Order: structure tokens, then sequence, then C-alpha cells
């Protein structure tokens, strides 16, 4: 067979400098171990310093803190600051009561 | 021998703030004299053929070699004097010598310049230097530094590549084939020639004789080739072949316009062990940018 | 910081050179001031690195097979072979200044005159000091080294080096002038070299040689120009080998006791 | 400041083991000692003289000052060791693994 | 005194790090000081650190974080592998050149104003380049400043009035201007950034000088041949150009117009063969990476 | 800002069912296919005589072949060993 997973071979990007341990398996395990979403802060508009309660009339920004049935995510899994956290879940309930989401 | 000498060299005379009296004795008269000899004594013709055409007749040889390392140390050493002048500099004699604590200064290459070639008038030679180089303060650097790199004999030169790389009536039309597409920077070491068109190649013909032949001392001994020795020649000479290709061809050749010498000879006698950055400092505050943008071929502007 | 060696009797080398070979001036230039700048070079290129601890023989074997590392490899096999030459050419290596001993008859020992016999088909000592003058106007265009070496089948050979090459490693003997050009017996030495360096298993690509140097005759510029002049160089060498200190030479000579 | 505008200056491999601070007789007049490599440090020394004698006034103008310094340092010694290396193959100089070689091996 | 002793000591001159010793993101360039011990200090664990390093490391380079921590250890990886990096790169003889031609920044060159027509666009840089600044300490970039620029307005209120009266009594598409050259005229006296962080030029990966020629005993090179990798049997997504792994870097490889029949045949292990590659040109990008261009020579 | 999470003192560090990878039988494995390969093309169909080949040789002489592969983890006596060192504990 001249296929492979893609879980099971790393692609180089392009411009980016590498070891001979980047071919290896290991680098494959631990780029999944410490493979966490990091990138959401530069993407998160409530971890960018805005006031979540600003957006209880724009459910599809809310949309983004809620499960497919709409539960507000723990703060283990959102990642935001205890204020932001309350005023988030306080922005949904708002959102709930008018009729928006 | 009137043939290798120049005007500006003069026996008893010393050139003006790059060499005293005694260091152009022994950096020039007293060397050609030597030279001179030993080219007369292993070819005849010596007095009969220039310089230039014995290096590219003998080339290649192994029983004439010795012919072109002297004959090439003479044209080398002259066409390297022939572009130096002088300078307003302290007379060497009258300075005092470098000691190590020399070593420990730090080069001004990359914050001041002197004695441009546009001071002078030479404006297509700057245009060019600037066009390969980049600037002419990376030019100085990159001259002074790889020629201070070589450990014992040797020369750097500025060398223009020759943009006739076709081979077809090549050397048949004075303008035609005199086009330079860019200029760099090339060092040889001993006897070596800044040309590169009569010695290119030579280790890839003497690396086809030798497989050859031990392809047939192996055919005698009955052997059925090799898993990788076929892989393994024919990878040589792929490398060998693809490293000395042309943009267009494989006809690549360069036009001497500078020569700084390297070799101790020059500079022990006046400057020292310790003064060798000294001299090259004065060598480029020596430099008559005249002769060289005379040398200068026509720029190929097929762009 | 590597620093240049006391040499015995140093006041005497710097007032009255190296009796029948240099003078004053000459013996400053390829020891007091040569050995200096080599010296500084060096702690330059290896101060903050591993190789600042490692004496400049020791720090040529270790560089001598990364190519990126010639520079220093350069300087430590100069630095080495500097003083191979100025340690057999010196008039007395004991330190008689206090004894002011004028008197050092030194002359080859019957294990060196034997093992020439042995190695040059019977050739008398005279005959290999023609030889070996020979070798250097021939064999070395420009700077370089002329050394009498011992191999592991005990056998006294002659090798030439263009520039700082070292005797003790055949890879980098740099015996072969390739600006020139080479006959096809010279290519199959150095293909039958390649290939030797090439059946290596270590992974830093080095190979055996138990090569010593005997006698060091230096041919740079530094050492022979001042007194003797461009060209002059093979009145040097016979002056150098007519005038070895042979307490040294034969002391380099394993006998095995 | 320094790491930050030369990423690659931290590839070059640092000692921190020390040999005798007492013995260290530096003249940071010129960037050069002997004893020492040349690396990071020896420009935040120069700096630092030449904001102490008083030839330059504001610290970014004696930090650009060394750093042209380091730069003509850093280009003499890039050359040596191409040289060199061209200079000892004309010779007969033979190398059983290049860094390049050694590389894909691994 | 000790303190000065301190700042000049060989574990002061390497500068603070805390970047995370195992990053999982795209590596452009090193990001610790590799830090080497001698083969007899090795033998003894001693590095000149804190504390000894475990005896199991038997490496000679290590890169840290910590001397010591809460755990009673030293944070560090025994790897130093971004120098052979640096010395494959310095093995290709491809010296680095600027795409957009711009001057060489190792070089104190005489530059001029003919940049600096753009007054407009870098002095508010200072408040625009703000892309990942906080909320409230970027907000204070807006009354700080006010009051700063605001204690001006008397000299601007008086310079106007005596240089450009026109102006202010026809249009303000020249007072605008005026009012730019104004604050940088009296800000370059200031020292705001005085220092720059960014990288200069390629950041020390290369101090070589472009045009000199490589003289090799078969003639002068001219085209750089080095074994590499393909990476990808099928050329980048979006991208007419696949993938090379040539001396520890990644390259783009154009082809001269056939993609070699190994690719279909090896499939998703054709990383697992050497091939031959020409460089032709190498860049440096802001990001500070470098994008070397290759050429897949192939036997012919 | 990722909240670290502190321990109070611990009687021990301990996992109480380490976790170990444990390789998958060959010959299971050959079994899995050729009853796989029977359900597609048939039972005794000749595309699976290569598999039934191969079968037969893995249990030959042990139905589950040379199994080699035991292991225990050893992350209780590293956690016993290191935990007072890296637990953080003040100073008595």
């Amino acid at each position: 067979t001249k296929k492979i997973d893609q879980s099971l071979s790393k692609k180089l990007p392009k411009g980016t400098i590498y070891d001979p341990f980047d071919f290896s398996m290991g680098r494959i395990h631990l780029d999944r171990k410490y493979q966490a979403n990091k990138n959401s802060n530069r993407n998160d508009i409530m971890k960018s310093g805005a006031n979540p309660l600003e957006f209880y009339a724009r459910p599809r920004i809310l949309s983004r803190y809620v499960t497919s049935t709409g539960r507000i995510q723990h703060r283990d899994i959102t990642g935001l600051s205890a204020k932001n956290q309350r005023r988030l879940s306080k922005a949904i309930r708002r959102c709930q009561a008018i009729g928006l989401m | 021998s009137t043939r290798y000498a120049l005007e500006h060299l003069k026996e008893g005379a010393p050139l003006k703030g790059l060499f005293s009296i005694e260091g152009l004795q022994k950096a020039w008269f007293d060397r050609v004299k030597y030279l001179d000899a030993k080219l007369n004594d292993c070819t005849n013709e010596a007095q009969q053929k220039p310089l230039e055409t014995l290096i590219h007749e003998n080339s290649k040889s192994a029983s004439k070699k010795h012919i072109v390392n002297y004959a090439s140390s003479l044209y080398n050493l002259k066409f390297s004097m022939s572009s130096l002048q002088g300078c307003i500099r302290t007379p060497p004699e009258e300075c005092p010598r470098l000691g190590p604590e020399a070593l420990l200064q730090t080069p001004d290459f990359n914050r001041t310049i002197s004695n441009e070639p546009l001071t002078t008038g030479n404006e297509r030679l700057q245009a060019a230097l600037i066009s390969s180089f980049g600037s002419l303060m990376e030019f100085r650097t990159l001259l002074i530094n790889s020629n201070l790199a070589i450990s014992g004999d040797g020369f750097t030169w500025l060398v223009a590549r020759r943009q006739l790389d076709k081979r077809a009536m090549r050397n048949d039309m004075p303008n035609r084939d005199i086009e330079y597409d860019k200029l760099f920077i090339l060092n040889t070491y001993n006897a070596g020639t800044p040309f590169n068109f009569s010695t290119s190649g030579v280790m890839n013909e003497l690396n086809n004789q030798y497989t050859n032949m031990e392809k047939q001392r192996a055919k005698e001994a009955g052997n059925l080739e090799d898993s990788e020795m076929t892989a393994k020649q024919a990878k040589t000479k792929f490398i060998y072949e693809t490293q000395q290709k042309g943009f267009s061809g494989k006809e690549v050749s360069y036009i001497p316009l500078l020569a700084i010498d390297a070799s101790p000879k020059t500079w022990l006698t006046d400057y020292g062990v310790f003064g060798k950055r000294e001299y090259l400092e004065r060598v480029w505050d020596s430099i008559e940018w005249k002769i060289v943008e005379s040398r200068l071929p026509q720029r190929t502007k097929i762009q | 910081i590597h620093v240049v060696p006391k040499l015995p009797n140093s006041k005497a080398l710097l007032q009255n050179g190296v009796p029948n070979i240099l003078s004053s001036s000459g013996f400053k230039t390829v020891w007091f001031d040569y050995q200096r700048y080599l010296c500084d070079k060096l702690t330059l290129a290896t101060a903050g690195q591993s190789l600042e601890s490692y004496y400049p023989f020791h720090i040529l074997l270790k560089t001598a097979g990364n190519p990126l590392q010639s520079n220093i490899f350069n300087l430590a096999s100069s630095i080495h072979n500097n003083h191979l030459f100025v340690e057999n050419i010196l008039p007395s290596a004991v330190e008689h200044g206090t004894n002011s001993n004028a008197v050092v008859k030194t002359e080859p020992s019957r294990l060196f005159l034997s093992k020439i016999k042995d190695s040059f088909n019977g050739s008398d000592w005279e005959v290999v000091k023609e030889e070996m003058i020979y070798r250097a106007e021939n064999e070395v265009l420009g700077q370089g080294w002329l050394f009498l070496v011992e191999n592991n089948e005990k056998k006294l050979f002659i090798l030439t080096s263009n520039n700082n090459g070292t005797p003790y490693y055949f890879p980098r003997n740099q015996s072969f002038d390739l600006n020139s050009a080479i006959s096809i017996d010279e290519f199959a030495t150095l293909k039958q070299m390649k290939e030797l360096i090439g059946k290596s298993t270590k992974l830093n690509g080095k190979v055996q040689d138990w090569t010593m140097p005997i006698i060091c005759v230096n041919l740079w510029d530094h050492a022979y120009l001042h007194d003797y002049g461009v060209g002059n160089r093979s009145k040097y060498v016979k002056n150098v080998l007519d005038n070895l200190n042979w307490s040294v030479v034969n002391n380099r000579i394993f006998s095995g006791i | 400041l320094f790491y930050k505008q030369h990423p690659w200056e931290l590839s070059r491999p640092k000692i921190l083991v020390e040999n005798e601070i007492g013995d260290e007789n530096y003249d940071w007049s010129h960037m050069l000692q002997i004893g020492r490599p040349l690396d990071g440090e020896s420009v935040i020394q120069r700096t630092m003289y030449l904001i102490k004698t008083k030839q330059y006034g504001d610290m970014v103008e004696a930090y650009d000052h060394a750093r042209y310094e380091f730069y003509a340092l850093r280009m003499q010694e890039e050359t040596e060791q191409q040289v060199a290396l061209e200079e000892a193959e004309m010779f007969g100089s033979l190398f059983g693994v290049s860094a390049i070689e050694h590389g894909i091996q691994k | 005194t000790l303190a000065e002793l301190l700042g000049r000591s060989r574990i002061a001159q390497v500068a603070n790090n805390h970047k995370p010793l195992t990053y999982t993101g795209k590596k452009f360039h090193p990001t610790h000081q590799i830090i080497e011990t001698k083969p007899s200090t090795l033998y003894r664990q001693e590095w000149g650190l804190k504390s000894a390093i475990p005896s199991k490391i038997k490496s000679r380079y290590l890169v840290y974080n910590d001397l010591d921590t809460l755990e009673r250890i030293t944070t560090f990886e025994p790897r130093g592998g971004t120098q052979w990096n640096r010395l494959r790169f310095q093995e290709m003889g491809v010296p680095i050149v600027s795409n957009i031609g711009r001057q060489n920044p190792f070089f104190k060159y005489i530059s001029r104003p003919e940049d600096e027509s753009h007054a407009k666009l870098s002095l508010f840089k200072e408040m625009k380049g703000d892309t990942d600044i906080s909320p409230a300490a970027m907000k204070k970039r807006l009354k700080k400043i006010t009051a700063l620029i605001r204690s001006f307005q008397d000299e601007f209120k008086e310079w106007l009035v005596e240089n450009h009266p026109d102006e202010l009594k026809l249009n303000s598409n020249k007072l605008e201007d005026y009012v730019v050259k104004f604050l940088n005229k009296k800000l370059e006296t200031k020292t705001n950034k005085k220092f720059n962080t960014e990288i200069i030029g390629t950041g020390g990966l290369s101090y070589s000088l472009p045009g000199k020629l490589k003289n090799s005993p078969n003639g002068v090179i001219q085209r750089t041949v080095v074994p590499g990798r393909i990476l990808n049997v099928v050329k980048e997504n979006n991208d007419n150009k696949w993938l090379a792994a040539i001396g520890g870097f990644v390259a783009d490889v154009v082809f001269f117009q056939s993609p070699p029949s190994s690719f279909n045949s090896m499939g998703d292990f054709i990383r697992m063969k050497t091939f031959l590659f020409e460089i032709l040109e190498a860049s440096m990008e802001k990001n500070g990476s470098v994008s070397m261009h290759a050429r897949l020579l192939e036997p012919q | 800002k990722p909240p670290v999470y502190r321990l109070p003192p611990l009687p021990r560090l301990k996992v109480k069912k380490p976790i170990i990878r444990q390789e998958a039988n060959k010959c299971l494995v050959l079994m899995s296919n050729l009853l796989q390969c029977w359900s597609s093309y048939g039972h005794m169909s000749p595309k699976c005589a290569g598999l039934v080949t191969e079968l037969k040789s893995c249990t030959s002489e042990s139905a589950l072949g040379k199994r080699n592969n035991v292991q225990k983890s050893n992350i209780n006596y590293h956690a016993a060993r290191l935990y007072d060192r890296i637990n953080g504990k003040p100073h008595d």
C-alpha cells in the first residue's frame, strides 16, 4: 500500500526548521498531547477585553459558548476569566429571555 | 625581461604609500627574476609566446605543470601590480610596525569607505559593482576579507562572467563575445588561474578514466558489476557535471579585472607578521580604478 | 588561552639567532612573532569552546574530520608544526644558560641510520638529504612543510605538505596541489584515500593513522625570506638539514626499552 | 534585546563553566578580547564602555555603534572559515562526512 | 563588589527566557540559548548551572528555563540541535538576499527621508500597532498621549500662524501635513520605542556577503547540489510547488517540467528516499523564517 | 493563567491500575482477517489461500504464537521515589 493515515505522518510547514526527531512517532504523539486551543484568544472576542454583556442581542456570537443543546459551557472549557464567565452567562440568559437564543 | 615590466615599477624607486624601495625589490623585481628563470628553464618557448598563451596551451597536462605553474605565477603577479598606483598615506618604512595588538582591532570596513571608483570618473564601474555586490562597502569588505582569509600564496580576483556559454563561433567577435553578465570575486591559490574555461572538468575527466580502467580490469577478473558502484559512480559523475554547468550551456569563463596578492612575499618585508590587514587597506587606497574600468567588458543587456 | 612556549636559552636566541640557519631577526619572525600570531588567533577561534582546554596537537586530531573547522585545524597544525621545526633546529634543548655550554656535537644515532638504509634501499643519509631538498623544491610551489616521517611498518619516508598539512593524519596531509594538473597516478592515490575514509564505520568518518614525524622543516616565507630571499629556499633547507639537533630527532624514534 | 534582534545567536553554544573570574583583564576599548569568545556579551560590554566613557549619551546610540563592530567581526570570521575549507580542498584535503551528510544519516 | 561580578557572570549573560521548552507550533528560529559543557565537566555533571545535571544525560548540549524550581529540579531539555541547522546552512553556501532589494542591515548606510514621506503612516503606528495590546493599557495610550500632545498646543498655535498662515485661512489639507511633521519633529528627540526588537536582517543565521564564487578542483561551482528529501507526494494544496527537507530547512522545490515517477510509486513513503536538489535562492521574511527555493535535480 | 491545582500532603502517590500498551496477538489478527476474507469471497475461496497458509504457521505450535511482550508499568516506582522531592512541600 502506498497510503498512510494522516494521523501517522507529520507535514512539516514551509519555512520552518526541523530536527531528525520530527520524522519519528514520538513527534506525532507529542503533538497530540500538547494540542491545546491556544489560538482561541486571538479569535475569542470574550478574551479580548470586550464586555460580554454587550452581545446579549447578538445570538451568533453567544452561540459559540454553548453546546449543541444550548447548555452554557463551564469556565474550564471556555477559559474565560471569572468576570467574563459571569458576564457571558448573564448575556446568554438575558438573550434566552428576550427570545433570540 | 622588459616583457614583464611596468611603467610605475622602477628599480630603485618605491611605490609611495604601499612598498618601500627594499620592499618593491623583493616583492616585484627580485621575484620576477626568479619566476622568469624557472619559466626559461622549463620551456624554450618562454621568450616566444605570450604568458597567457602558455597558460592556455600547456594546461590540463601533468607533464607540463611546471611550465604552467611558473607561467601563471608571473601573469598573476603582473596583473596584480598593474592596477596599483600608490597613496598619500605615510610611507610603510616610516610607520611603526604593527604588533600583536593589531589582531584585536575591529575592522571599520562596514562604516566608512575611501577611494571609490566613481570619485575618479569611473562611473560605469561603480554601477556594476553596486549591481553585483549591492554596494561599495559590501564589495570592499568581501574583497579585503577574502584575501585576508588566504593563509599562504594566492590571489583575490574581481572577475566578470562572460555571457557566451553558447560555444558556437566562440571567441570570434571581440565585442559580441566580450560581454559580461555579472561581476564576482574569486580566490585562487598558489599558481591557480581565474579563467576556469581551461581547467573546468579536469577531475570529471580523470574520474571517468579511472572508472573505465577499473571497469576493464574488473572484466578481466570476470565480475558481475556491483550493486552500488554503478549507482555511486553515476551519482559522482552526475554531480560533477551539474556543478559546472552554466546558465545556458557549460562554457563559463571569467574576465580578470583586478587582482590582489595574498602571498606573504609581498607584504612580510614591509608590514611584518601582524600587518597583512594594513597591507590590504593600503592596497585598496592604491588601486587605479581607470585600469580596472578599462578591462571591464560591455554589459550583456539581454534583460 | 594558548600561550607561546618558552624556549631554552631564549636570551641567546634573541641575540644571535640560530647559528648557521637563521639570524636574530630571522628567528624573531619565525618564532617570537609568527608563533605569537598563531597562538593569538587560535585563542580567538577557540576561546569559549571546548577546544580551549586541549593542546594544539589534540585539537588538530579532533578537528581533522570537520570541514567547517578547517580554520581551527590550520592554526593548530601550524602551531604544532612550527614548534616541531623550531625544536629540532635548536642549538640545545637543555637550558645551558647558567652552564654556558658551547659544545653540542649531535650526530645521527645508529637506529636512525639503520632505518634510513632499510627504507631507502641502502641510500646514505647524505643522499636522502638531497632527495628531501629536491622534493621540497618540486612539490611545494608555495608555503608548506617538509617532513621525514615513520609509519606503522617501521619505514622512514618523505612527506611534503602544502600550507598547513598535518603529517599525522593522511586525509589532511595536503600533499597534492590540485590547483595545477595531476597525473593519473596521483588521482588514483586520492581516489584510494577516499575509499579508505569511506570504509570507516564511525559517525565522524575518521580513520586510524599512526604516522609520526621525525624531522620538521618550515617551508613558509616567515622562516627563510628575510635571511635567504625569494628563490633561495633550497639553500635554506640544505642548512637546516645539516644543522639539525639530533638529541631531539633521535628521541623521536621509538626504541622500545 | 540583542537576542530578540538576533535569534540565531542563541544557536551558538555557550559555556557557563567559569575558568577564573579574577584573571579577566579586559580593555573594552575594542570588542575582541584574548580569552573570551565573540558573542552577544561582547556587544553589551562594549556598549557599557561607550556609555561609561561618555563617547555616546543615549544607550541606543552606543548599542547601535557596538552592533556594527560586531557585524564586521562576524563577517570576517564567516569568510575565514569558508575560505579555509575551500583552500584545503584545493590542496587535496578529504573529509569523511559533512554536516549535511550527518543530518541525512540521522 | 559581589553585585558587580554577578552582573558580568556567565549566568547573567544568558537572557531570561520562559518560553515553553516543549513547543509544538511552527518553529522558525532558535528560541533558547544552547548551553555546552566540556567532556571533562560532563564526566562530573558540571554544566555551570546551580545544580548537577542528572548523570543519565549523555549529550553535551542542553537548553533550560529555570535554574531551580519549586519541584527541586532544573527545567531543561538535553538538546542543542539548532546549531546544526545553522552550520548546515553555512555548508550550502547560499547567501541570504533581500527579495525587496533593501539596504544591507549589517552595514552603516547613509539613509535619507525617501521612506520618511510616510510620517503619518508610522507616527500613528505607535498607537495603531496595537494588534495584541490590553483593552485598557491600549486605552491608556489615548489619555496619556492626549495630554502629552495637548501640551504642545501653544507651540503649534504660534508656529503654524508664523510659518504657514495662509493654510490656516484657506485649507487644512496642508495643515494636517504640518501637524504630522510637527509631532515627529518633536518626537525624534523623545524616546518612544527607541529600542526596536524586530529581527535585524538574517538574525545571525548567515553573515555571508553575496558575490563570492566557490573555487573547486573541478572548476568554479556554478550550481549548488545538496541532498534532500521530498515530504509530500502531492504538491502543496493551492500551491504549484512541493515541499522538501534540505539541511534542517523546509524548502519549496520547483521541478524542471515533470515530477519523477518515483513519486507515484513510493506514495506516502516518498520521504524515505533522498534526492539531489539545487538551491536557487534564499530569502528572509519578517517573521524570522528563511524562504529557501530549491530545484529537484534528477539524474539525466 | 491556566489554573494550577495543588494537592494537599498525601500518604502516597500511586496509580490504581497503571495502563499498559498490550500489542495485539499476531495469530488472532490473522484469524480475524481470514474470517473476514471468507465472509466476502466465500469459505475456502482461492482468494484467502495466503491467509490460511499464514494462519497455519502462526498457530502451528502455539495457538496464540510466541507471546513475549508481557510488560509492567514503572510509574508507581518512580512516583513513590520522586514524590517527596517534587511535591513542593514547605520545610519542617
